[PDB]
RNA sequence: GCUUGAGUCUCGUAGAGGGGGGUAGAAUUCCAGGUGUAGCGGUGAAAUGCGUAGAGAUCUGGAGGAAUACCGGUGGCGAAGGCGGCCCCCUGGACGAAGACUGACGCUCAGGUGCGAAAGCGUGGGGAGCAAACAGGAUUAGAUACCCUGGUAGUCCACGCCGUAAACGAUGUCGACUUGGAGGUUGUGCCCUUGAGGCGUGGCUUCCGGAGCUAACGCGUUAAGUCGACCGCCUGGGGAGUA
RNA sequence: GUUUAUUAAAAACACAGCACUGUGCAAACACGAAAGUGGACGUAUACGGUGUGACGCCUGCCCGGUGCCGGAAGGUUAAU
């Protein structure tokens, strides 16, 4: 959402705005929701990984 | 759930001896003790169909247990059905 | 006979009468055998969200062993006092360092 | 011009349009502009192009007030927030707070099983 | 044994959002994250700590 | 639940039994019951005004407290018994001072059990309070409409209305309808919902059973001449004209509502 | 007779196990108001739709019904189906330490009985989202579809019925034996209470893997290895889980 | 079961059951020039009206017309 922050600021930004989970979330709530085998499938990718 | 203080009253009323947890006698008289209050239990909304196989679990053991009884010995099987109220 | 935590919050206008409130409902607990073993009241508490459009209330803790019916009857005192705004009851919460 | 001279814009960034609406804190709308209205229809609506077009128009718009600084509330997932944020900082309006009051449920209601193709 | 009246130590699991922290970022075991979960759920119902950062 | 019933006849093919076993066998309480003498498609004037309305056993009045005075003193319920005049149960009270009244029958009953109304009271349905003291999310039964005047909502079986809030002086209800009407917050209420939702279950079965309840046969406009309603008429089965009543207003659609007093309380009005 | 299988007792431990009731918070929709004014919604682009009768946006007050974001994890629990906010009441099971007790009371089980997702059925409620059927709009040669705007039964609750699923680990239940490694979860003993640090010992679980087995893929101490008890099932494919 | 007493007892009317619509209580609706009364000493699991007529499978398409429901952009609109 936003953290605190002094007012003066050298230039107009914002820290976290490419890596909100409000995106990701609100992607996930919109449709497709199956829950079931993703868990499972990122497990074994995951462990694919991990070596 | 069979409270500590009933149970002890049970062993200590059907039991031949003191300590005597794991007679027969005590076994069956703790099993219908249980089944005497899972029927107040059970008689409201009776839809527990999870607690009603450990109901029924009771309720097999004993009968099980009442049947060694009887092949081993007939007078304590007749004395414990006359106390407990079963089988009749 | 059983080991509960009770917490009430109670209006900021209704502040007043909040000695009479846990004194009333330690008496009706000690009529029914209970042991109090923390009346803490933490008193005024601003609140993260706003409920029932105030944002200040009245806090107090009580910690008491009691039996269960007068337990309930205390959970339907507080259900049906304008006062309490929210209040929870929990399970035993044991003999810990007092005064959290 | 207006006394307060503080104001809130609410950027609703949708996938397919943005609408920015400057209000007073009270919630008031003093103006409103969307991409749709901004001149760009269809695929262009979604662009960060027209939300910045949609700020700009909404600034003119509450340029008459005098609105100083504006806080700034962003909703939804689409492409038009930080362009839409930008072009109100370039359109000259101090920006003090950035709040994300995208609508996150809790388990909630259902949600659409449309668009499955 | 996590109290929930210490929302000075709960405020160090929840995130600016009133979120409950990951147990694989914080590194709490498993039964200590249960019992912080339950803890915040039981606080954020007293309204000691936030549900979210807006309301 | 139910009891089966046998096909032995035709008008017991159909009827299966739905009885409560908790309901009085015996006799009702004489201080609070009065005549009911049956007026069937009468007036003053001695016409019939409201159709279908005739022989039927007799039923004899109860008089059930809709009005929840005496506070201050706890009730202890009783059992519940029949009441032929209304379409749920009605419950007998006993008062700590004596007074035996009758009241909308619980969803739930105690036997052997104290019932408390005041500070021993327990988490029990029937607990009377007014729409200030409700608590948020609950459902109450037997409302008033005005403050004082007796019991106008949700007195049939199975029947509640909802609230979570109050505006501060007028509290909206949810009726079973749908509708939403602003009533004060003065007004009394009686916690819980009503019994009796399993008796209207069972099916009546036969032309009987309904000329026991009261209702004498419905004639279609279509069976009748011209001259007695205005469908009606032709060699065969169909009138074809538009929906009317016997004195020609359209049946179908054609809302009759006329109130403009209580408008401004009924903010919403189901579909 | 015996205690080594199976069971009982004491003390604890973890858990979306079940049933009942209460409450909280986001969010969606609707109703009434405040500001406000030409778009909104949607899509591959469009259109139906909604909107000058003032929508969409934003604020406030209220109503209602569902699922409980984060925690959340090839985590836990349950015989399976399955079970996620918090709280209370009622209850089932597992597991661990130290002993005590009973003394084969055990295993399987055709018939039989019970539980059995979702969809469906009955009666009564409820109905916010979603949505079979249905309508309109688009794509196409056509499009009774995929896409869009709607939308009813249903999904929700109480009681009763069905008795089916790629109900799967496509792997029946119980007991014994047979190299290891990395983890997750939950007990417990000791040292160095002295780094939730070292050393052990149980229960469930994930992955890899040796011998062995298999037609191969793979399984592999939770076997598809080596055995024993008992039950169910199969005997080419369509016809056919049909008459 | 009921029905044209006195040429028609039926396949007619009714009936349980089913749907739709109205109705938030001083309720719709009805008899009333009105007071009043019935509905109802009932409260949407209730009432009234319409059609169908136990039970099993179910109830296709078409809102162009008429009717009803909702919105009054714009026009046309009475007394005043």
């Amino acid at each position: 959402i936003k953290v605190r922050e002094n007012e003066p600021f050298d230039v107009a930004l914002r820290r976290f705005k490419r890596s909100c989970e409000k995106a990701g979330v609100l992607a996930e709530v919109r449709r497709r929701e199956f829950y079931e085998k993703p868990t499972t499938e990122r497990k074994r990718a995951k462990a694919s990984a991990v070596k | 759930s069979l409270s500590t203080e009933a149970t002890a009253k049970i062993v200590s009323e059907f039991g031949r001896d003191a300590n005597d947890t794991g007679s027969t006698e005590v076994q069956v008289a703790l099993l219908t003790a249980q089944i005497n209050h899972l029927q107040g239990h059970f008689a409201e909304h009776k839809k527990d169909h999870h607690s009603r196989r450990g109901l029924l679990r009771m309720v097999s053991q004993r009968r099980k247990l009442l049947d060694y009884l009887k092949r081993k010995d007939v007078a304590r099987y007749t004395q414990l059905i006359e106390r407990l109220g079963l089988r009749r | 006979m059983r080991h509960y935590e009770i917490v009430f919050m109670v209006h900021p206008d209704q502040s007043e009468q909040v000695p009479g409130m846990i004194e009333r409902y330690t008496a009706a607990i000690t009529g029914a055998e209970g042991k109090i073993h923390r009346l803490e009241d933490w008193g005024r508490r601003q609140l993260a969200y706003p409920i029932n459009k105030l944002h200040k209330a009245h806090y107090v803790l009580m910690n008491v062993e009691a039996p269960q019916e007068v337990i309930d009857e205390l959970e339907t005192t507080f259900r049906f006092n304008d006062a309490v705004i929210r209040s929870m009851v929990m399970r035993t919460k044991h003999a810990v360092t007092e005064a959290s | 011009r207006k006394q307060v001279s503080d104001g809130v814009a609410h950027i609703h960034a949708s996938f397919n349009n943005t609408i920015v609406t400057i209000t007073d804190r009270q919630g008031n709308a003093l103006g409103w502009a969307t991409a749709g209205g901004s001149g760009f229809r269809g695929s262009r609506k979604s662009t960060p192009f027209a939300a910045q077009v949609a700020a700009e128009r909404c600034a003119d718009a509450v340029k008459e007030y005098g609105i100083k600084n504006l806080e700034v509330m962003v909703k939804g997932p689409g492409p038009g927030r930080e362009s839409t944020i930008r072009a109100l900082n370039a359109a000259g309006f101090r920006i003090t707070n950035i709040t994300d009051v995208t609508p996150i449920p809790h388990n909630g209601c259902r949600p659409p099983k449309k668009r499955r193709v | 044994e996590i109290d929930y009246k210490d929302i000075a130590t709960l405020k160090n699991y929840i995130t600016e959002s009133g979120k409950i922290v990951p147990s694989r970022i914080t590194g709490t075991r498993a039964k200590y994250q249960r019992q912080l979960a339950r803890a915040i759920k039981r606080a954020r119902y007293l309204s000691l700590l936030p549900y979210t950062d807006r309301h | 639940a139910v009891v089966k019933c046998k096909p032995t006849s035709p008008g017991r093919r159909h009827v299966v039994k739905v009885v409560n076993p908790e309901l009085h066998k015996g006799k009702p309480f004489a201080p609070l019951l009065e005549k009911n003498s049956k007026s069937g498609g009468r007036n003053n004037n001695g016409r019939i005004t409201t159709r279908h309305i005739g022989g039927g056993h007799k039923q004899a009045y109860r008089i059930v407290d809709f009005k929840r005075n005496k506070d201050g003193i706890p009730a202890v319920v009783e059992r519940l018994e029949y009441d032929p005049n209304r379409s749920a149960n009605i419950a007998l009270v006993l008062y700590k001072d004596g007074e035996r009244r009758y009241i909308l029958a619980p969803k739930g009953l105690k036997a052997g059990d104290q019932i408390q109304s005041g500070v021993d009271a327990a988490i029990k349905p029937g607990n009377t309070l007014p729409m200030r003291n409700i608590p948020v999310g609950s459902t109450v039964h037997n409302v008033e409409m005005k403050p004082g005047k007796g019991g106008q909502l949700a007195r049939s079986a199975g029947t509640y209305v909802q609230i979570v809030a109050r505006d501060g002086a007028y509290v909206t209800l949810r009726l079973r309808s749908g509708e939403m009407r602003k009533v004060e917050a003065d007004c009394r209420a009686t916690l819980g919902e009503v019994g009796n939702a399993e008796h209207m279950l069972r099916v009546l079965g036969k032309a009987g059973a309904a000329r026991w309840r009261g209702v004498r046969p419905t004639v279609r406009g279509t069976a009748m001449n011209p001259v007695d309603h205005p469908h009606g008429g032709g060699e065969g089965r169909n009138f074809g004209k538009h929906p009317v009543t016997p004195w020609g207003v359209q049946t179908k659609g054609k809302k009759t509502r006329s109130n403009k007093r209580t408008d401004k309380f009924i903010v919403r009005r189901r579909s």
